[PDB]
């Protein structure tokens, strides 16, 4: 239940709204990290330490969606991205996060650190979570996000459920 | 301890000849700015975050920092008119300037989302290496044009001066770089065989941390409030392949290097 949670969005910027990163860390109903490119306690604490993986990361997605190629929303225009970080995962074996990703509703996969494996929702899917799949860098960031900042996340998760 | 960390120093290099000060801007959304600026043996030796939180060394005086402090000032009236006129359209965009003081030069980089769109150099013309994503109203011409870059009298007006104070402030860093005076760590997680190293640091060199064998490792730096430096690498065992000897090399371009592993 009471588990860190990362919510990512990455879209496309406009003159209305200049926003293209917005990042929410929380446990439970607190916010333990807000972020975006507009603006921006054992709380603060795991906070400062998720902000510049969280900001690197959030570039790195950035830079990922420019590049790649999705047709779907009828190649809309630039995507959309959900990311969803969960740690730790109820069906790990060892404390792991998941990395769910969403583009623009049309793909879905989803990258388990515990094991290096990723699945998809469908064939389409795949294609585009394999072409993420083998980007060296964006994978050891995923991986390496929870390991980064452990002791504090574990130690302020521990705190929480007392 | 529990590890041992051995130190092999050969010749001392002076990195501080042939100064060469990077000056970096990068617009992330309206009035944030990231600035920085690096020698080329150096990490950040100044840095201002978008957060507008200012990073720097407790042997440097930032009020005396009004050249770069002007410089920055203009990138950030020059980014926002360029953005503004050409792309319409807040997409992040970076500049970076390398130059050399004595004889004075620029090279201009201009990147878009990791990509490297325009090389400018005053003996060539602005260079045109990329196009971004997704700007299909963008000229090409507008792109390039703005690759030139803008504030760098200010930079030429000075050199002088600011070959000085960079030399300076290179000469402290390479006076204050003592192996033994950083802190090294390693941590090993049973649960998910991990193991990191750390390096904890005041002297802003451009360090290199890898396996002693070859192995990829992931490494990245940190910066903190008052002159603090990480560098930090993880290794995921079973990339090793069933062994478990390894060590963390770190090197400096001083010249000196540490490795840090586990022994009896
Ligand atoms: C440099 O810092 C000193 C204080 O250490 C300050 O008094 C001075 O005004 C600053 N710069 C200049 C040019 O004086
Ligand atoms: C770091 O190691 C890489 C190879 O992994 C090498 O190419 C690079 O020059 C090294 N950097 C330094 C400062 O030694």
């Amino acid at each position: 239940a009471h588990s860190l949670r990362c919510n990512l969005t990455i879209k496309a910027p406009t003159p209305a709204d200049p926003l293209w990163y917005e990042a929410k860390c929380l446990v439970d109903e607190i916010l333990i990290l807000h972020l975006s490119n507009i603006n921006k306690a054992n709380a603060t604490e795991v906070g400062e330490c998720l902000t510049q993986p969280v900001n690197d990361l959030c570039q790195k997605l950035r830079d990922k969606v420019s590049n790649t190629k999705v047709d779907t929303h009828k190649t809309n225009g630039y995507p959309h991205l959900q990311v969803t970080m969960i740690y730790p995962q109820s069906q790990g074996q060892t404390p792991s996060a998941t990395w769910e990703f969403n583009i623009s509703d049309s793909y879905f996969f989803t990258f388990y650190t515990e094991n290096m494996s990723w699945r998809s929702a469908n064939d389409e899917s795949g294609v585009i979570m394999n072409k993420w799949n083998d980007d060296g860098d964006l994978v050891q960031r995923l991986k390496y996000f929870i390991p980064e900042c452990r002791q504090k996340i574990d130690e302020f998760l521990k705190q929480s459920k007392e | 301890s529990y590890m041992d960390v051995r130190i092999f120093e050969d010749e001392r290099v002076d990195i501080c000849q042939d100064l060469t000060a990077t000056f970096i801007s990068y617009r992330e959304g309206p009035e944030m700015f990231r600035h920085s600026i690096n020698l080329e043996q150096s990490s950040d030796i100044f840095r201002i975050e978008a957060s507008g939180e200012v990073k720097h060394f407790p042997w440097m005086n930032v009020s005396e920092l009004a050249q770069e402090s002007a410089f920055f000032v203009e990138q950030e009236r020059f980014v926002y008119e360029y953005i503004m006129n050409v792309f319409k359209a807040g997409r992040p965009v970076v500049f970076e300037y390398r130059c050399k003081f004595v004889p004075f030069e620029c090279t201009v980089l201009q990147m878009m989302d990791g990509n490297t769109l325009t090389r400018y150099t005053v003996d060539k013309g602005v260079e045109t290496l990329g196009s971004p994503p997704y700007s299909p109203d963008v000229s090409e011409d507008d792109i390039a044009r703005y690759g030139q870059g803008s504030g760098i009298s200010i930079l030429r007006d000075n050199a002088a001066l600011l070959q000085k104070r960079w030399t300076s402030f290179c000469r402290k860093i390479v006076a204050m770089d003592n192996p033994r005076h950083n802190e090294y760590s390693l941590y090993s997680n049973r649960g998910n065989g991990y193991v990191s190293c750390t390096m904890r640091t005041q002297v802003p060199l451009a360090y290199n941390i890898s396996l002693a064998n070859g192995v990829d490792i992931y490494k990245y730096m940190r910066m903190y409030s008052g002159g603090r430096l990480k560098v930090e690498a993880w290794l995921d065992l079973r990339d090793l392949n069933g062994s478990t000897d390894f060590a963390f090399v770190i090197s400096s371009p001083t010249g000196w290097y540490a490795t840090v592993k586990y022994s009896e």
